[PDB]
C-alpha cells in the first residue's frame, strides 16, 4: 500500500552526466506518467505509458528517455543533463488512460539541479540561537532560532529535536528559502525556522534542544578540484540546552 | 443535412484461431469505416481518405496509444466475464458507442455491450443507469453504477463530444457524405412483380407497392439494400399476382426527398 | 450459445449483361460469431483474384462482408459463392441468379 | 489551448474563498483540482464534467461547460488548507492541459496580538545577531531588507498545539557591526505598539 515510490527525492547533477529516476506503483494501475513542474506554469508530461508494453512521447520529450519495464515499473532517463532540467520531477499513476474520470496518483517528486560547474554547491552553516529573556518574561513563552545559511542548491531537509525525538508542534520552516544575493542566479540560500515552547519547558536545564539539516549534494563518484572540503551529502546540526537561569 | 451518425465497435476474442486478432475496433460514419485498429497493427489507420487527409499524424498517434490500453482493459473485462459465467473456449466481447444527429437537429447518444453477440449491459443516458440481462451484467452494473463520475463522463460524451466529432468529420467527407445519387427503378416479372433500384446513395430508401392505392404490408417481400462495391445501393421489393383477377399494382419509391411511382400497366 | 447462420446474396453491380464488363457480388452477412470462409466460384472451380471488404459490425451485434471480383458474364458461364462457417456443417453453394 | 487560474489568493482564517479555473480547449472531457501543499505531491481533490455544484466535506467544485469555467470553493478556511490548488482539463483527445495553480495564503486570526522586536541571544559558534519579530496580528507585512548585508525571512505562522496558540513570527540577522534589533525591521510598516525590550 505504498502508492506511488519514486527516487531519488534529491540530485545535483554536473552538466553532460546521465541520470535515471526510478518509479515504482503497487496499485495494479496500468497507466504511468512522468511530469516535470517548473515555476510559472502547469504540469507538462515528458513521456507516458498508456499501458504495459506500450510508452509515447508527451509534451516535452527532448533529452528524455523512459523505459516501462513491467506494469508496477516506469524509469526516466536523462542521458545528458542540461541546465534546462533543472526542475522537480513527479511520476503519476492511474487505473487505466482514455477514461475521463480517473484521477492520478502522484509520487513524492524528484528534485534535479544540473549545474556547468560543481564548484557553486555549499553544504548549510548551521546555528541555534536561545530564546530572548525579554520574550520570557513579556509572554511566559520562549522561541529558539535555527539558521541554515550558505547552502546550495535548494537541497535540505531541517528538523527539530528535543530529547533525542524529533518534534513538530511549535514548529515553524520558512516554506521557502531566503537567496542571500537576490541578484544573482546561482545565489546561494539561507533558511530559518522556529521553535516555541512554554517557559517553564526552556527552564529545565535536562531539557535539550538540537537543529539538524541534512544536506544532499556530491557522492564519491563526482570530481571535486576546489581547495575547499567538497561539498558531499551531510547532516549539519546545532543544539541548546534549557536554562534555569 | 439528412440524419448522420457516428458511432464505434469493438470486438474481443478471448480464445482465437491462428491468425485471427484478440481485438478489433472499428469506426463509421453512417455506413462508412472511418478508423480502424487490431490486436496485430496495434496501429490506429484511417478507413476512409477524407479521414486521413484532415487528421494529422498527431491524432493516429495519440489514439493509437489510447486503443492500445483499451485493447488490454477488453481482455481484463472479457476474462471476468467468462470466468464469472463460468465458460469454457472461446467467447465474444463486443462493445457500441455512437450518437446521431438528426434532421431536425435533435440528438440521440447510446452505448452497450454484449457477450457472445447478445446483449448484456445498456446504458441509460437519461436516468444515468445501465440495463443488465442477467446476473453476470448485474455484478458488473452494481461496480459500474458506484463510479458514478464515470457515468456522468459517458453522459457527456455521447451528448457533447462525439456530436462534435461527428459534425466535424461530416465537413471533412461531405463530398462523399452529403451528396444524393437518385435511384435507377425499374419493373420486371419473375409470379412476382419484381421493383428494383440500383446505382442510389444514401443507402436509405423506402420501396413498397401498393395495389389500387391500398399499401399491402404483409403481401410485399423486402429486399435488403445492398451494396453494389462502386460507393452506391441496390434494393428491391416483389409482389404476387392474383392470377384470378387483375388489379392496379404501383411501386413507390422514396429517396432523400423525392417521392417515385411506376404503375404497372 | 446463440449463433447465427450466415445469409449470403449473390448479385451483379449492374444489371447484367452478356459481353459487358461487370463486377459479381456476394455479400454475406448477419452472421456471429466473426470466423468465416467466402469463395467465389466461376463453373464450380473457386476464383483466384477476388477481393474483400474488411470485417463490418452491425447494431444487432453480428458481422458482414462484401468479396467480389471482376467479370464479364457470358451465358455459359454459372457463377457461385461458397461459404462455410461454425453454423453450416459443411460449405454452403449459393447460384448467381 | 488555454487553462487560467489566479497565481495566488490570500483570505483569512474561518472565511470562504473562491478558486476561479477558466479553460478554452479543443474538446471536454472534465475538469479535475488537485490540491499541493508546498514540497509534496499533488493530490486529487474533484471531478466535474456536468454543470453544476458537487460537495465534497469542506470543499465544493461548480463547473459551467458553456461558460468554460469552474470554481473550487473552500469553506471556513482553516490553515491546513494552505496549499496551491491546480486544475486540469482532459480534452478531446483526452490530453490533461493543467493550469498554472493557485497560491492559496490563509491569515491565522490572532486573538491577543503582542507585536514585540526581541533580541535572541548570539550563539558562540557564529558572527551573526539574531532578531525576531513575533506575535503581531495578521494584518503586518514583513518586508525583505534593503541591506544587502542583514537577511530577512517573511512571516512564518507556527501553532502551539497543546495550547491551541497560533503566532506569527519573521527572522533578521546579520553580522554587521551595526546591526540592532531596533533597526532591523526599520523597512517593513510595523504596529505602532510594538515592543522593544531594551538592550543590555
Ligand atoms: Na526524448
Amino acid at each position: 500500500n505504498a502508492g506511488v515510490t519514486q527516487t531519488p527525492k534529491f540530485q545535483v547533477l554536473k552538466t553532460g552526466q546521465s541520470m535515471t529516476l526510478q518509479c515504482a506503483q503497487d496499485m495494479n494501475h496500468n497507466s504511468m506518467y512522468w511530469y516535470r513542474q517548473d515555476p510559472g506554469m502547469g504540469l507538462r508530461l515528458i513521456y507516458y505509458s498508456a499501458s504495459e508494453g506500450t510508452t509515447d512521447k508527451g509534451e516535452v520529450p527532448n533529452g528524455y528517455n523512459v523505459s516501462r519495464l513491467n506494469k508496477r515499473e516506469f524509469s526516466l532517463r536523462l542521458e545528458s543533463a542540461a541546465p534546462s532540467q533543472t526542475s522537480v520531477y513527479f511520476c503519476a499513476s492511474s487505473v487505466w488512460t482514455g477514461e475521463g474520470s480517473g484521477e492520478l496518483f502522484f509520487g513524492e517528486g524528484s528534485r534535479l539541479t544540473v549545474l556547468e560547474d560543481l564548484k557553486n554547491v555549499f553544504p548549510p552553516e548551521v546555528a541555534v540561537f536561545e530564546p530572548s529573556e525579554a520574550e520570557i518574561s513579556h509572554t511566559q513563552k520562549a522561541t529558539l532560532v535555527c539558521l541554515a545559511t550558505g547552502f546550495y542548491p535548494d537541497h535540505v531537509e531541517l528538523s527539530w529535536w528535543v530529547n533525542g525525538k524529533e518534534v513538530h508542534s511549535g514548529v515553524c520552516t520558512d516554506p521557502q528559502p531566503l537567496k542571500e544575493q537576490p541578484a544573482l542566479n546561482d545565489s546561494r540560500y539561507a533558511l530559518s525556522s522556529r521553535l516555541r515552547v512554554s517557559a517553564t519547558f526552556w527552564q529545565n536545564p535536562r531539557n535539550h534542544f538540537r537543529c539538524q539539516v541534512q544536506f544532499y549534494g556530491l557522492s564519491e563518484n563526482d570530481e571535486w578540484t576546489q581547495d575547499r572540503a567538497k561539498p558531499v551529502t551531510q547532516i549539519v546540526s546545532a543544539e541548546a540546552w534549557g536554562r534555569a537561569d | 443535412m439528412r440524419t448522420h451518425s457516428l458511432r464505434y465497435f469493438r470486438l474481443g476474442v478471448s480464445d482465437p484461431i491462428h491468425g485471427v486478432p484478440e481485438f478489433i475496433s472499428v469506426g463509421y460514419v453512417d455506413s462508412h469505416p472511418i478508423t480502424t485498429y487490431d490486436s496485430v497493427t496495434r496501429q490506429k489507420e484511417p478507413r476512409a481518405p477524407w479521414m486521413a487527409e484532415n487528421l494529422a499524424p498527431d491524432h493516429w498517434e495519440r489514439y493509437t496509444q489510447l486503443l492500445r490500453g483499451w485493447q488490454q482493459m477488453f481482455k481484463v473485462e472479457l476474462k471476468r466475464l467468462q470466468r464469472h459465467y463460468n465458460h469454457s473456449g472461446s467467447h465474444t466481447y463486443q462493445r457500441m458507442i455512437g450518437c446521431e444527429l438528426l434532421e431536425d437537429g435533435s440528438t440521440t447518444g447510446f452505448l452497450q455491450y454484449a457477450y457472445d453477440g447478445q446483449d448484456f449491459l445498456i446504458f441509460n443516458k437519461d436516468t444515468l443507469s445501465w440495463l443488465a440481462v442477467d446476473n453476470v451484467a448485474h455484478t458488473i452494473k452494481q461496480a459500474w453504477e458506484a463510479n458514478q463520475h464515470e457515468l456522468l463522463y459517458q453522459k457527456n460524451w455521447l451528448e457533447e463530444e462525439c456530436i462534435a466529432w461527428l459534425k466535424r468529420f461530416l465537413e471533412y467527407g461531405k463530398d462523399t457524405l452529403q451528396r444524393t445519387e437518385p435511384p435507377l427503378v425499374r419493373v420486371n416479372r419473375k409470379t412476382a412483380l419484381f421493383c428494383k433500384a440500383h446505382g442510389f446513395y444514401p443507402p436509405e430508401i423506402y420501396m413498397t407497392w401498393m395495389k389500387n392505392g391500398e399499401e399491402i404490408v404483409q403481401e410485399i417481400d423486402y429486399g435488403d439494400i445492398l451494396p453494389s462495391g462502386d460507393g452506391t445501393y441496390q434494393a428491391w421489393a416483389s409482389i404476387e399476382l392474383d392470377p384470378q383477377s387483375s388489379n392496379l399494382y404501383s411501386c413507390h419509391v422514396e429517396h432523400s426527398g423525392v417521392h417515385m411511382v411506376l404503375q404497372v400497366p | 450459445m446463440i449463433q447465427r447462420t450466415p445469409k449470403i446474396q449473390v448479385y451483379s453491380r449492374h444489371p447484367a449483361e452478356n459481353g459487358k464488363s461487370n463486377f459479381l457480388n456476394c455479400y454475406v452477412s448477419g452472421f456471429h460469431p466473426s470466423d468465416i470462409e467466402v469463395d467465389l466460384l466461376k463453373n464450380g472451380e473457386r476464383i483466384e483474384k477476388v477481393e474483400h471488404s474488411d470485417l463490418s459490425f452491425s447494431k444487432d451485434w453480428s458481422f458482414y462482408l462484401l468479396y467480389y471480383t471482376e467479370f464479364t458474364p457470358t451465358e455459359k458461364d454459372e457463377y457461385a459463392c461458397r461459404v462455410n462457417h461454425v453454423t453450416l456443417s459443411q460449405p454452403k453453394i449459393v447460384k448467381w441468379d | 489551448q488555454n487553462i487560467d487560474q489566479p497565481t495566488e489568493m490570500t483570505a483569512t482564517e474561518g472565511a470562504i474563498v473562491q478558486i476561479n479555473c477558466t479553460y478554452q480547449t479543443s474538446g471536454f472531457n472534465g475538469l479535475f483540482w488537485y490540491q499541493q501543499h508546498a514540497g509534496e505531491a499533488p493530490t486529487f481533490l474533484s471531478y466535474n464534467v456536468l454543470d453544476g455544484l458537487e460537495e465534497k466535506g469542506r470543499f465544493s467544485s461548480f463547473l459551467s461547460r458553456s461558460k468554460g469555467y469552474s470554481y473550487l470553493l473552500l469553506k471556513e478556511l482553516q490553515m491546513k488548507d494552505s496549499a496551491s490548488y491546480l486544475c486540469a482539463v482532459k480534452d478531446s483527445n483526452y490530453q490533461l492541459i493543467w493550469g498554472a495553480g493557485t497560491k492559496l495564503i490563509i491569515k491565522p486570526d490572532i486573538q491577543n496580538p503582542d507585536p514585540a522586536v526581541y533580541q535572541l541571544r548570539d550563539s558562540k559558534s557564529s558572527d551573526k545577531s539574531v532578531c525576531l519579530f513575533t506575535d503581531f496580528d495578521s494584518q503586518t507585512n514583513v518586508s525583505q531588507s534593503k541591506d544587502s548585508d542583514v537577511y530577512i525571512t517573511d512571516k512564518c505562522v507556527l501553532d502551539m498545539r497543546s495550547m491551541d496558540f497560533k503566532s506569527n513570527s519573521a527572522v533578521a540577522w546579520s553580522n554587521k557591526s551595526d546591526f540592532a534589533c531596533a533597526n532591523a525591521f526599520n523597512n517593513s510598516i510595523i504596529p505602532e505598539d510594538t515592543f522593544f525590550p531594551s538592550p543590555e
